[PDB]
């Protein structure tokens, strides 16, 4: 799977996800959401090799509503990013390691802020303001490094998320189909159903 | 006694009670006859049944082309002694292309019922069997113990009342012992000597198990109407 | 064969004693009286070679045995199961600590190692606890001097004097009128003797009598020089000897 | 204690004879073979008139042409009918074609005498196995802890089980239909169980080669129920 | 064979009780006392050492008080030995929680796996159970400060103020009597040792057979601080609530 | 009382399985006796073949161990074996790994400690036997460390085992008493063992032909056990003094 | 390097008649350039009227059609001498075949 | 591996060690089920030996295995939390690989397997405990309850209690539950469900828990004024 | 007491009661027996007709050991044949390391270890059988008994089974008037003889003999049986010297 951003706001977790998905010469799809709730107010894109990604998201996604469950009690966007984090750094000296790149979008309702955290397949773990995986940083981190403020508002945010997408559909070779994009904030997770 | 509650345990003078428990199981079973020429080998056996709306309980095995047998006592015993059988009978075809003897047979059932008497935690094998075959040196009739004790004999027979039928056999010796070429003179016999451990019952159409093995005939059985010629 | 023994051997009776543990205090009980106090600068243990024969060379049955350069340790009951806990106790060292981080293990941790060996055959499958008490003395940079029991049950005490095994009622109370916190070590090796004597029938001097120290380090039983740092072991026998030049000056 | 494979000095292994005086305790199961079908009935039993009666689950399917019912702890039941089921699906996959009820019968036997010091007690269950094949057509087995299974025209386990086989051993015959047999389940069970019978604390179901094995409905076992008593007024 | 000397710990009695659990209780009973009490501002442990010699080296002893880690301590009343194993388990645990989510182990987390390993020597493996009863005083960013018990039974719950060991019936009674909600550490303190007084099978008590802990918001501002009494702290608090 | 039967501590902490197999120990009413030379180890035992149709030179209970150790054993055959086998092993494996040649106390105290397991470890019976180690140590000169069921050992300056060991000992005893000294002042091992045949006579008070005995000395670098013909020269000798 | 394959040759042809069926092939075995055998059968009679060949790596081919003549063997031990229909011979061996898909026999099989 | 068969049979044909941890469940603390005509609730005794409780920490009898599913038991303690974990566990298990949550009816079945698989495996004892389990199967309205025991038996009931004097509430629950028209709301429900304990509870005190379970995930625990003002509502209409 | 409920247990005289109750069922099986010749040994047993129907000559009771050493044995039969798997197993593993088939008291030990370790747990029980055997190896000849216990000895001649001390007497006879060596064939006479004298213990069933024999120069150092013309020869012997 191609292109994932994530940036964070004032008050939200912004995540965009490319629709693609490509079977070597065609496009089967162009409406897949690259994404798995793995609590109320925690997010998680993904992209990388081709059924590692989904296995390896509901596997994490399973892992959290079973703590939730079992403490009635929601962990925190870190905490979660911690796991994942792990559990890639276990993978990547596997037999058959996952080859898998995510970003983990949570507002943690304990300290009232949103946080953007982004994990490689070698769990390698940083927290960020923005962010991107593969190649979609080379085309977009221009445009972010310019106009991201932290005191942004969330449609503030959607604005220079369209920017970026627009660079990309520009200056890329690979159609992807344009992107899926949710808000991660203190209500919750919802989608912008038109992008 | 005091000295019954496992088979690791032996007596004061030296007995080994829950094999000889596991040879009681034998006598509670229904009779079945064992008897050769030296052209062929016949099992005739008594089926029981339940009541009078159940099957008669089969009472005989087939474990290769060449070889089978009758059991009595614990069927499901038969059942893993006969598989352990089919398998030895058939390793000796795949990897040698030979038919296995016997004799052989005799000494790997021995072999296996033994070391269920020496270990803590297992049990001896409840049932006693006859085994029938014809191979490279003619016609042979064995008998299993689940002491581990295997007897080649000319006939026997072993279950309830068994002691009529194997004494008929031991007077009928040099009669039964001739009956070459002849295949259904030695069933008649067989089927006689069975009747000398009946009481209260005699054979029926569905009573009556008769297997027979031979030098141009493989081993077979026979039940229901084909049987009805010899009642 | 297997062990096929995977149940606890020692277990609660009604009243709620460890039946296996009190009858293996009691193998302790039995036992050859040993003891050890602990002085300002130094720590001296000690016990009796009751030879089992005179034909026996009992130099060649050590009752107290260094465990690293700055530990020993001496018991009371079963020599065999003190033996082999022994050999343990010594690989343990290694094993769990200086392999890891470079250096031997203080006292209480090594104690603390040998103790959890001790609680495991409390309650592991297919045996029986050990028929000994331990006390172990030893030095480290950041502790100073310690000594310490070590009980089958697998339970550990520090110590400033302490004794075990046949007379250790008599030994303790003795010890409790002449403990104070400004020993030097040859006093506490005099109060020792002292102390040992009376539980001590027939011979008494220096070949019957076992003892050791944890005191100054002994550069000139290290074996090598020209590593400023490595001063030597701390551990030291004292000899045959040594100890009856003590025993007229009592 | 004494091992679990012990044998006793008749020559009956302790555990095994034991395990057969648990399923006298049980709720009372009834077949009968038929050339039309065979039919298997059980008394439910429900130990409070709160418990919804049809959760009571005695009757069970195990491939569409085998159908079995159970008596005595029938929690030890679920893992036999589980590896009958997969018996009869996994045989399906290599052969392209349907199990024999006889081999179902002794796959499910297999498992009985797995216990010792592998399970550590035998089962406390009896089992009626019915289904059709094409080979030999309609059949039932009783299949015991002992590791034993024997083919019955009709049969009874449970708690009312002699008085019930001494019944069936007058009334069975070779010329039996579907229906016969079904009223003849419900009058031998409504003889030997405790409490009144009716559609909710008895059920019946049968196996055809047409429709395969089926648990009846309430309604049509109530009608049956009907069909009965009317019969038996009528001399 | 071996069958014979199995005594079969794992087994209910007639009346549906796990024998060897309740052997360790009885057990358990002649431990000396500890007792954990719960105020508003922090939490106090305190425990009496078994009838203790001259000779015993005090201040470098520990029988009772041990640290799990920053944010949580326990009372120990049983076995020591077998406490320590489990001590050593729950040091681990509460270490695999901050290596894998990065944040300090929630108190009732770490006292469930403890006594979930418990409830384990009691169903199953055919060993002899641990012969120890846990007071659990920890502090954590959900519930805040929390006291819990564990018993040999892997039963575990959670208390304002409770004891263990010796004389509970007779402890529990007086904390009940003397206990308030909007009650503070330094009235705790003394109440603890009020109670051990009272309880006590010594002539008197002194500070060489105790051992006490607090774990206090007592530090600069949000956060937490972990006191295992030194013997001569112990000397000036017991004089200091004039009980010498 | 089933702490009778396997090894759990009694009441009053003993072991009585332990103390059973030092009972067996006797069961083939032999005695043995070990004493040092200057460069020599000798052992003797009893040796006893009350059946005519036994084979006499396949009854020993002398063993080989290695080219340098030897060992008696004190105790029925079949335990005795097996404590030999697994000596032999052992010196061979240590040997291999330490490059050496296994020292007498070192395979005394390694036997000891399986003998300790077998206290401990309540699967494993206690062997029926007291085995005594015999050399001529490359460090420690003549060598003898006896081992017994309950995974004790210790060194000797002589030694013996059996029913009659309290007349050997004490007579043995005695004459250390006299001499003063570790050992027999001798130079030949052929007069140790005479020295050794001597005393177990007078304290036996028995008299021995040459298939009365059973004989092994250890020198530097070889241990051997005499034919029946070495020990008629050595009773010819007793004889004419 | 070791290769655990070869390649005998041969040519074999199956035609199902209305109510019969054929199972030819021919009886050269070789490797590379070489004759073998003239006369090496390649087709079996396996019982229960079911004829089969297995054609390619004539090691291969022998091993399927033994395992598969035992295939046949145990069926009837395991229900009641049974005669095995064609169509779940067929289903028999795919399974013989699909549990060595990782290191097949180098075969190719018709029945 | 400790290897011992400990459930084993008797002559009489009895496995006393599975009869032995329903003598456990005996002395549990009671336990109750009720299902409404659109909701489930389920009481619980607590015990009132016990103040100078922290209860804000102190495990609550009922426990939720998923969002839409609880269980709650009479009999040990530490039995129960083996069996609600190994629950939750599956529960997540089941909508990973059949995307949808588990049906009552299969996670009862899961539960009562493991029961059973435990009178029947070396080297262990069966659970002292039985379950009351209790919620709505997803995109269903219909109310489940079932029930499990040492045994592994499991059935549905239209209400069952569990522990000491479960006769007793049984007793009451018989006469005073018509099937026919169940409590048609949760106040008729939670009120029927508070009126059985009060056959055995003591005081109307913190000694009874209540929790409702209503379709679609939503399920509450009710607080002690809640319950206090059914309490009460109770003994002023009785007196008469 | 209790001490003879469980293998392994020392009772406080020092003995295992189950070893010695394993005895009681050698004494309990028919008599067999060991003679150590010139070149080589020769082994007998006593096989108990029980009825007309055991087919003469076809139930074997000696058995071979690689291709040089006999064994034979009284009491359980089938502990007897699980004890010569084990030795064909330690023949094999000998043979395979070091070339050379092995020698006849190596042999012996492996047998006595695996005899010996069936005394040191509860979980097994010991050997219900005493087993005379050996053959010829680069040593020369060699003849050993082996008990429940792992006890064995080498032997002149030796007897085992409920007409022991018959044989015993007999063997000692052999030994004493003949001091400076037996014959192959001689023994092979004497065996059959002794046999029949110990038979008479063991009357009520009569009885068929079997021999074997390994000697370097009449069966070249291999184990074979004595079948037909020399057997009948030996028969004959033994038939006279009883009237």
């Amino acid at each position: 799977m191609d292109i994932i951003l994530g940036i964070r706001v004032q008050d939200s977790v912004i995540l965009a996800s490319s629709k693609a998905v490509t079977r070597g010469i065609s496009v089967l799809k162009d409406s897949d959401d690259k994404t798995r709730q793995l609590s109320p107010h925690t997010l998680m894109s993904f992209a990388g090799e081709a059924g590692d990604t989904v296995q390896f998201a509901e596997y994490i996604q399973a892992n959290i509503q079973l703590y939730s469950i079992r403490e009635d009690y929601e962990l925190s966007p870190q905490a979660v990013s911690s796991f994942v984090r792990q559990e890639l750094a276990k993978s990547i000296r596997s037999r058959r390691p996952y080859q898998v790149n995510v970003l983990i979008g949570g507002y943690d309702k304990k300290k009232n802020k949103p946080e953007l955290y982004q994990i490689d397949y070698l769990g390698t773990k940083v927290e960020l303001p923005y962010g991107a995986h593969g190649y979609s940083g080379f085309y977009t981190f221009s445009l972010l490094d310019h106009h991201y403020r932290p005191d942004m508002t969330t449609e503030e945010g959607l604005d220079l998320l369209k920017l970026c997408v627009q660079e990309l559909e520009k200056r890329m070779p690979m159609d992807f189909k344009g992107v899926i994009v949710k808000i991660v904030d203190k209500d919750g997770i919802r989608q912008v159903d038109d992008f | 006694n005091n000295y019954d509650g496992d088979t690791v345990t032996f007596s004061p003078t030296g007995r080994l009670f829950q094999v000889e428990y596991a040879l009681e199981a034998i006598k509670q079973g229904s009779v079945t006859v064992g008897l050769r020429s030296n052209t062929h080998a016949v099992l005739v056996a008594l089926k029981r049944n339940a009541d009078e709306l159940s099957s008669y309980q089969k009472k005989i095995i087939k474990c290769d082309e060449h070889m089978g047998l009758s059991l009595a006592g614990l069927a499901p015993d038969a059942r893993v002694l006969s598989n352990y059988l089919r398998q030895q009978c058939n390793y000796s075809s795949l990897v040698f292309n030979r038919k296995l003897a016997v004799e052989r047979a005799g000494h790997l059932l021995c072999d296996k019922a033994q070391k269920n008497t020496q270990s803590y935690g297992g049990r001896p094998y409840g049932v006693g069997l006859l085994i029938i075959g014809y191979d490279k040196s003619g016609a042979h009739l064995l008998e299993f113990q689940p002491s581990g004790n295997v007897t080649e004999l000319y006939g026997t027979a072993i279950g309830a009342r068994s002691q009529g039928a194997k004494t008929y056999l031991e007077r009928t010796l040099d009669t039964f012992i001739k009956i070459d070429g002849n295949p259904d003179e030695l069933i008649k016999a067989g089927v006689e000597a069975i009747s000398q451990s009946l009481r209260d019952e005699s054979l029926t159409v569905d009573n009556l198990s008769i297997a027979i093995v031979g030098k141009d005939t493989p081993f077979t059985i026979y039940d229901g109407e084909a049987v009805a010629k010899y009642i | 064969m297997t062990d096929r023994y995977s149940f606890s051997l020692t277990t609660f009776s009604p009243s709620g004693k460890l039946g296996q543990i009190d009858y293996a205090l009691t193998a302790v009980k039995q036992g050859v009286t040993s003891l050890g106090i602990k002085a300002t600068n130094g720590v001296v243990i000690a016990t009796e070679k009751k030879s089992s024969s005179p034909l026996a060379m009992s130099e060649t049955l050590s009752k107290v045995s260094l465990l690293t350069p700055d530990i020993g340790a001496v018991y009371s009951g079963m020599g065999p199961d003190y033996r082999v806990l022994v050999d343990k106790s010594r690989k343990v060292a290694h094993t769990s600590y200086k392999r890891i981080y470079g250096e031997y293990p203080p006292t209480k941790l090594l104690v603390s190692e040998v103790a959890k060996i001790m609680q495991e055959a409390t309650q592991s499958g297919g045996v029986r606890p050990f028929g000994v008490s331990l006390l172990i003395a030893g030095h480290d940079e950041f502790n100073g001097f310690s000594l310490y029991q070590v009980d089958p049950s697998g339970s550990y005490f520090p110590w400033k004097a302490t004794a075990i095994g046949k007379g250790s009622v008599a030994a303790k109370t003795f010890l409790e009128k002449r403990w104070n916190d400004e020993l030097e070590l040859e006093d506490a090796i005099h109060i020792a003797l002292l102390t040992l004597k009376e539980s001590v029938e027939g011979e008494f001097n220096g070949d019957t009598i076992e003892l050791a120290i944890i005191g100054d380090e002994n550069p000139d039983l290290l074996g090598y020089t020209g590593i400023p740092t490595d001063k030597g072991p701390r551990f030291r026998k004292l000899t045959s000897q040594e100890i009856n030049d003590r025993l007229e000056a009592l | 204690d004494r091992g679990v494979s012990t044998f006793s000095p008749e020559g009956r292994l302790f555990q095994v004879e034991y395990s057969l005086e648990a399923i006298k305790l049980g709720s009372t199961a009834i077949g009968i073979a038929t050339k039309e079908g065979v039919v298997l009935g059980v008394e439910k039993r429900a130990t409070s008139p709160l418990l919804e009666s049809d959760s009571i689950e005695k009757i069970v399917e195990i491939d569409r042409h085998i159908g079995c019912a159970m008596s005595g702890l029938t929690a030890d039941a679920r893992s036999m009918i589980e590896h009958a089921r997969t018996a009869a699906v996994t045989h399906n996959l290599y052969y392209d074609e349907d199990i024999n009820v006889e081999s179902l019968t002794q796959s499910v036997c297999d498992l009985a005498l797995r216990f010792g010091e592998l399970m550590s007690r035998p089962f406390g269950v009896a089992l009626l196995i019915a289904g059709h094949d094409a080979d030999d057509g309609y059949q039932l087995f009783h299949a015991e802890p002992s590791g034993t299974f024997y083919r019955y025209n009709a049969k009874a386990i449970g708690s009312g089980s002699e008085g019930a086989q001494a019944e069936l051993l007058n009334e069975w015959h070779s010329s039996l239909t579907l229906k016969e047999a079904e009223l003849l389940v419900l009058k031998i069970l409504k003889q030997v169980m405790e409490e009144k019978l009716d559609e909710n604390n008895a059920q019946l179901s049968c196996i055809t080669k047409q429709d395969g094995f089926k648990i009846y409905d309430n309604e049509k076992t109530a009608e049956l129920i009907k069909e009965l008593k009317e019969k038996e007024a009528a001399e | 064979g071996s069958r014979r000397y199995d005594s079969r710990t794992t087994i209910f009695s007639p009346e549906g009780r796990l024998y060897q659990v309740e052997y360790a209780l009885e057990s358990i009973s002649h431990a000396g006392t500890a007792i954990g009490i719960m105020a508003s501002d922090g939490i106090v442990l305190a425990a009496e050492r078994k009838v203790t010699s001259t000779l015993l080296e005090q201040d470098t002893s520990t029988e009772k008080l041990y640290k799990l880690n920053d944010k949580i301590a326990v009372a120990v009343a049983g076995l020591t030995a077998d406490a320590e194993i489990l001590i050593n388990t729950a040091r681990i645990h509460a270490q695999n929680y901050l290596k894998t989510y990065n944040e300090d182990i929630p108190v009732e987390i770490l006292v469930r796996r403890l006594s979930d390993i418990k409830q384990g020597y009691t169903q199953h493996g055919g060993l002899r159970p641990f012969g120890v009863s846990f007071i659990y005083a920890g502090y954590d960013d959900r519930y805040g400060y929390q006291l819990y018990t564990s018993n040999p039974s892997g039963n575990y719950t959670g208390w304002k103020a409770i004891s263990v060991g010796a004389n509970t019936s007779a402890a529990q009674t007086l904390l009940q009597m003397d206990y308030k909600d909007d009650m503070k550490v330094d009235d705790a303190i003394e109440l603890a040792l009020k109670t051990l007084s009272k309880t006590t099978d010594s002539s008197a008590l002194t500070y060489d057979r105790l051992e006490f802990a607090t774990i206090r918001k007592g530090a600069n501002d949000g956060e937490v601080y972990q006191k295992i009494f030194k013997p001569q702290e112990i000397k000036d608090i017991l004089v200091k609530t004039g009980i010498t | 009382g089933y702490d009778r039967h396997i090894t759990i501590f009694s009441p009053e902490g003993r072991l009585y399985q332990v103390e059973y197999a030092f009972k067996a120990t006797n069961q083939t009413n032999i005695n043995s006796l070990a004493v040092r030379g200057k460069d020599c180890t000798v052992v003797i035992s009893q040796k006893k073949v009350p059946d005519k149709l036994l084979d006499p030179t396949t009854v020993s209970y002398i063993f080989c161990i290695s080219r340098t150790i030897g060992m008696v054993v004190n105790g029925p055959i079949p335990d005795a074996r097996n404590a030999a086998l697994r000596a032999k092993a052992e010196a061979a494996e240590f040997r291999y790994k330490y490059g050496y040649d296994m020292p007498c106390d070192v395979l005394a105290k390694r036997m000891a400690n399986l003998s300790q397991i077998y206290t401990q470890r309540a699967y494993m019976r206690p062997l029926g036997v007291i085995l005594t180690f015999v050399s001529v140590d490359e460090e420690l000169g003549p060598s003898i460390y006896k081992t017994d069921p309950a995974g004790y050992y210790v060194g000797y300056k002589a030694t013996a085992t059996g029913p009659k060991q309290q007349e050997i000992t004490t007579n043995l005893e005695n004459h250390f008493k006299k001499s003063k000294i570790d050992h027999i002042n001798e130079e030949s091992w052929e007069k140790v063992v005479e020295f050794a045949i001597t005393h177990m006579i007078d304290a036996l008070g028995t008299e021995f032909s040459k298939n009365d005995l059973e004989v092994g000395v250890a020198t530097k670098d070889k241990f051997f056990t005499l034919s029946a013909e070495n020990i008629e020269e050595r009773l010819v000798a007793i004889a004419e003094q | 390097q070791f290769n655990p394959y070869g390649d005998n040759g041969g040519t074999i042809l199956g035609i199902a008649g209305e109510d019969f069926a054929v199972l030819a092939g021919d009886t050269r075995n070789i490797t590379d350039y070489s004759i073998n055998s003239r006369y090496e059968p390649k087709v079996f009679d396996c019982g229960d009227n079911i004829v089969m060949s297995a054609n390619g790596f004539a090691a291969d081919g022998d091993a399927l059609v033994k395992r598969f003549k035992n295939s046949v063997k145990w069926y009837h031990f395991d229900h009641n001498d049974k005669k095995l229909s064609i169509n779940s011979a067929a289903r028999n061996i795919q399974h013989l075949l699909y549990g060595k898909r990782f290191f097949p026999y180098y075969v190719h099989t018709i029945i | 591996g400790y290897d011992r068969a400990l459930s084993i049979f008797s002559p009489d044909g009895h496995i006393f060690q599975v009869e032995y941890a329903l003598e456990a469940v005996k002395r549990g603390t009671c336990a109750v089920g009720v299902k409404g005509k659109n909701c489930v609730v389920l009481g619980c005794e607590r015990r009132s030996t016990l103040k100078l409780q922290d209860t804000r920490i102190t495990p609550s009898k009922v426990s939720k295995i998923d969002s839409h599913v609880v269980l709650s038991f009479s009999g040990l303690n530490a039995d129960s939390r083996i069996l609600i974990e190994k629950a939750r566990v599956e529960a997540q298990s089941h909508r990973l690989t059949l995307e949808d949550p588990v049906t009552v009816e299969y996670l009862t079945r899961y539960v009562a397997g493991v029961q059973q698989r435990y009178t029947q495996s070396g080297g262990v004892r069966p659970f002292g405990v039985s379950t009351l389990i209790a919620g709505f199967d997803p995109r269903d309205d219909e109310p489940k309850l079932y029930q499990t025991e040492p045994s592994g038996i499991y059935s549905s009931w239209s209400a069952q209690t569990i522990g000491r004097n479960s006769k007793t509430v049984r007793e009451f629950l018989e006469k005073n539950y018509d099937r026919k028209e169940p409590p048609a709301t949760v106040e008729e429900c939670v009120k029927l469900t508070v009126r059985s304990l009060l056959e055995v509870v003591q005081t109307g005190a913190k000694n009874i828990e209540i929790t409702v379970v209503k379709p679609d995930s939503d399920i509450v625990a009710l607080s002690s004024e809640e319950i206090n003002q059914y309490v009460t509502q109770i003994e002023q209409e009785k007196q008469e | 007491t209790g001490y003879d409920l469980s293998n392994s247990v020392f009772s406080p005289d020092g003995r295992n009661f189950q070893v010695e109750y394993a005895v009681k069922a050698v004494e309990n099986g028919t008599t067999s027996i060991g003679i150590k010749c010139n070149d080589g040994v020769v082994f007998a047993v006593e096989k108990l007709i029980t009825s007309k129907l055991l087919v003469p000559q076809k139930n074997v009771k000696i058995q071979v050991v690689d291709r040089h050493i006999g064994c034979v044995y009284s009491g359980l039969i089938p502990d007897g044949r699980h004890l010569v798997n084990r030795g064909r197993e330690e023949a094999a593993s000998f043979k395979k390391l070091y070339k050379t088939p092995i020698p006849i008291p190596a042999f012996a030990d492996r047998l006595g270890q695996y005899v010996q370790a069936h005394t040191l747990y509860n979980s097994v029980r010991p050997f219900g059988v005493s087993t005379i055997f050996g053959g010829v190896d680069k040593n020369g000849a060699h003849l050993y008994m082996l008990e429940p216990s792992g006890s064995y000895w080498g032997y002149k001649g030796a007897a085992t089974g409920k007409g022991r001390q018959s044989a015993k007497a007999e063997l000692e006879k052999l030994v004493d008037h003949h001091p400076e060596g037996l014959s192959a064939r001689e023994a092979v006479k004497q065996a059959a003889k002794i046999i029949y004298l110990a038979h008479e213990d063991n009357k009520e069933k009569d009885f068929e003999l079997e021999i074997s024999w390994c000697s370097l120069s009449e069966t070249n150092g291999l184990h074979k049986f004595v079948k037909g013309d020399l057997l009948q020869e030996a028969i004959d012997f033994a038939q006279k010297e009883i009237n």
